[PDB]
């Protein structure tokens, strides 16, 4: 059983830059290696076979060299098209197995974030459960801190987007899930924002 | 190539997919079976050759999965029991010569826990939300206004103790709302439920 | 001249050892055609 | 003692079904055709008997009893290979209880071993062809006497090919079409040589055991004269090898089927008394019959291990 390392695990670059990343194998493969490209709402696609060899129909940007056990993927000049995550194949030897992934991202300027808090609607309050909502809507980078004041002092789950295929910006959504007595009970709920666009946070909050 | 017959599978029970194929030959590439987990990584399920000889499995699978071809009708099978959570994955089915190209994927949701339509609930204050919690198995299909505006986000889902719970956000500018209608529509076939709640003010 | 591609239609023949009779005979022009 | 006149056959065949059309793939197998007409060649009277021994290449410088009694040889000898490859015929008849003859009957079960209601027939002789053929020939009914025979071999590669050096590459079809085909591939000693009359590589791989398969690739516009300058002699002289360079081997899987029905084709090679009203089957019944339609299929398996292909003959 080969282990397929490949690196890094996640790097950003811009439109036109050269971005290249590496697939070391556990053991020799004699050049029997595969790249793929996946979009993130469809299915992998296939690159480049036996590390130097074009799959018919990909653009002459993807180049690809390395033997017997280092092995790299090279993008002269990076497109938009490009973006995703890139997996190595081996196949020199039963059983098949890939690399854990590059994921490839876009690269822009530092934003701040579009902070939104929403009270838990009166349907979902006549059930026994509340949830405190607090949206976090087109930022950049990734790294968010958030912080839920409740009376003044600090049940939170939290989503991801994947990266907006328009802006290049990433969303996310933090949901504070009480109980129908826990919430009823407080008053004053606050979701702060820590970003590095500054060192104060940007807050919401409201009363019931 | 399409393949289908996925879905939501009780644990130790068993499936059986297919992958149809038309446009290429069929009886002379090697076909395979491929799965994608939920962490996003790939590993290699099935391998049968050419005409039926010799089929391949990893040792994860080895004694419960068996692939099989059927040349005459352009079809590839891949027989699954003994289903662990670990089977749960988008699987697919794969012609290689050098080159291989996968189809778009089947989804199996191995789990104990019941089938439940979510409850879908308003999140008003322009920014409008949409809570979609409770629900199972994947996935829902959140639309604002039938998919009219669309320009709009949908948050992965969170498992909250077997239900899956996501949020949706739409950015409006501030004279819609309310003077334009504000409706969130979540589908959901694994239960048929097409719900649709409009937005209020308060 | 080492480099024998099969890229072509071309003809085979199938013969016994033993017996040198041709068993099977074709002509391939595309393997597509099934 | 048959074979020369039995390439012969076989190249005449090939060319007027190659004549009639060369726009799609071909693959039919001489012996089961050969020993279909001759086996009928036992039950057939004057004047059809000879056109069938004559479309058959043979009466010249040869007996009636000596050419039959080749057939016995062939049949037995094919019937019994040395086990690495697996190769079988078997001869059917499927009679339907009327008035035979009883000498046909006699002769027929010893030179080829021979063993109303449309759908009970149709099953029957359908189940006897896919039955040694092991279900490659599956669906392949007229009147009283038919006359089925059928051929299985499957062999494997005296030195296989790998199932990851196989890439899928370009295939020429008509210097306008170009398809995707996956050709394997292998370096090493081969078997290959250029003829300089025929102007083409002939490529000889020999299959595990008493089989070998030869393998022409004509020049570039030489592919209808490689057709017609294709003799039994040539072969022979290539068959004489050990003359062996080294290239690297480019050669295309391959899944085909024949499904030939050749009732006027054999007219062409002097079979004109098959069909005729006037035609004499006499040695086959005492109540009186003619031949309807003449069905061929048979179909072809290339992979990395080896060669899989099973013909069929309904008369
Ligand atoms: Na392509
Ligand atoms: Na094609």
């Amino acid at each position: 059983d080969i282990v397929m390392t490949q690196s890094p695990s996640s790097m950003y670059a811009s439109l036109g830059e050269r971005v290249t990343i590496t697939c070391k194998a556990s053991q020799d493969i004699n050049s029997y290696l595969s790249w793929f490209q996946q979009k993130p709402g469809k299915s992998p696609k296939n690159l480049i076979y036996r590390a130097n060899r074009l799959v018919d129909g990909v653009p002459s940007r993807f180049s690809g060299s390395g033997s017997g056990q280092d092995y790299s993927l090279t993008i002269s000049s990076l497109e938009y098209e490009d973006m995703g995550i890139y997996y190595c194949l081996q196949y020199d030897e039963f059983p098949w197995t890939f690399g854990g992934g590059t994921k490839l991202e876009s690269k822009r300027a530092d934003a701040a974030p579009t902070v939104s808090i929403f009270p838990p609607s009166s349907e979902q309050l006549t059930s026994g459960g509340a949830s405190v909502v607090c949206f976090l809507n087109n930022f950049y980078p990734k790294d968010i801190n958030v912080k839920w004041k409740i009376d003044g002092s600090e049940g939170v789950l939290n989503s991801w987007t994947d990266q907006d295929s328009k802006d290049s910006t990433y969303s996310m959504s933090s949901t504070l899930t009480l109980t129908k007595d826990e919430y009823e009970r407080h008053n004053s709920y606050t979701c702060e924002a820590t970003h590095k666009t500054s060192t104060s946070p940007i807050v919401k909050s409201f009363n019931r | 190539l399409e393949e289908s017959g996925g879905g939501l599978v009780k644990p130790g029970g068993s499936l059986k997919l297919s992958c149809a194929a038309s446009g290429f030959a069929f009886s002379i590439y090697d076909m395979s079976w491929v799965r994608q987990t939920p962490e996003k990584r790939l590993e290699w399920v099935a391998y049968i050759s050419s005409g039926g000889g010799t089929t391949y499995y990893p040792d994860t699978v080895k004694g419960r999965f068996t692939i099989s071809r059927d040349n005459a009708k352009n079809t590839l099978y891949l027989q699954m029991s003994s289903l662990k959570s670990e089977d749960t994955a988008i699987y697919y089915c794969a012609r290689h010569a050098g080159v291989h190209y996968w189809g778009q994927g089947t989804t199996l949701t191995v789990s104990s826990a019941k089938t439940t339509p979510p409850s879908v609930y308003p999140l008003a204050p322009v920014t409008l939300g949409c809570l979609v919690k409770g629900y199972f198995p994947e996935p829902v299909t959140v639309t604002w206004n039938s998919g009219s505006l669309s320009s709009v986000h949908t948050f992965p889902a969170v498992l909250q103790s077997d239900l899956y719970t996501l949020s949706s956000s739409v950015t409006v500018p501030s004279s819609t709302w309310p003077s334009e209608t504000v409706t969130c529509n979540v589908a959901h076939p694994a239960s048929s439920t097409k719900v649709d709640k409009k937005i209020v003010p308060r | 001249p080492p480099e024998v591609k099969f890229n072509k239609p071309f003809v085979f023949l199938m013969i016994e050892q033993n017996t040198k009779s041709p068993l099977f005979m074709g002509k391939v022009v595309n393997p597509t055609q099934k | 003692k048959i074979t020369p006149n039995l390439a012969e056959f076989a190249f005449s065949l090939y060319r007027q079904l190659a004549h009639q059309s060369n726009s799609t793939n071909i693959f039919f197998s001489p012996v089961s055709i050969a020993t279909a007409f001759a086996m009928l060649s036992l039950g057939t009277k004057a004047d059809t008997h000879d056109e069938i021994l004559e479309g058959l290449n043979f009466l010249t410088e040869i007996p009636e009893a000596q050419i039959h009694e080749g057939f016995q040889e062939l049949l037995r000898t094919l019937n019994q290979p040395d086990s690495q490859l697996q190769l079988t015929t078997g001869n059917g008849l499927f009679l339907s209880e009327g008035k035979l003859v009883d000498k046909f009957l006699e002769d027929v079960k010893k030179l080829y071993h021979s063993e109303g209601d449309t759908e009970e027939a149709k099953k029957q002789i359908n189940d006897y062809v896919e039955k040694g053929t092991q279900g490659k020939i599956v669906d392949l009914r007229d009147t009283v006497f038919a006359l089925v025979n059928y051929i299985f071999f499957k062999g494997k590669w005296e030195r296989p090919f790998e199932v990851k050096d196989t890439e899928e590459e370009d295939f020429h079809v008509d210097q306008v079409t170009t398809v995707k085909v996956p050709m394997m591939k292998r370096l090493g000693m081969f078997n290959i040589q250029h003829c300089k009359k025929l102007s083409s590589w002939v490529l000889l791989m020999k299959y595990l055991g008493n089989a070998t398969a030869i393998f022409f690739l004509p020049d570039e516009g030489k592919l209808q004269h490689l057709e017609n300058e294709l003799t039994h002699d040539i072969i022979t002289k290539f068959l004489e090898n050990e003359d062996r360079r080294s290239a690297s081997l480019h050669l295309p899987k391959l899944s085909i089927t024949g499904t030939y029905d050749l009732k006027s084709v054999l007219g062409q090679l002097g079979i004109t008394k098959v069909f005729s009203n006037g035609a004499d089957l006499s040695g086959v019944t005492e109540e009186a019959l003619k031949l309807s339609k003449a069905v061929h299929k048979a179909v072809l398996t290339i992979d990395e291990k080896g060669t899989e292909a099973a013909g069929a003959m309904f008369l």
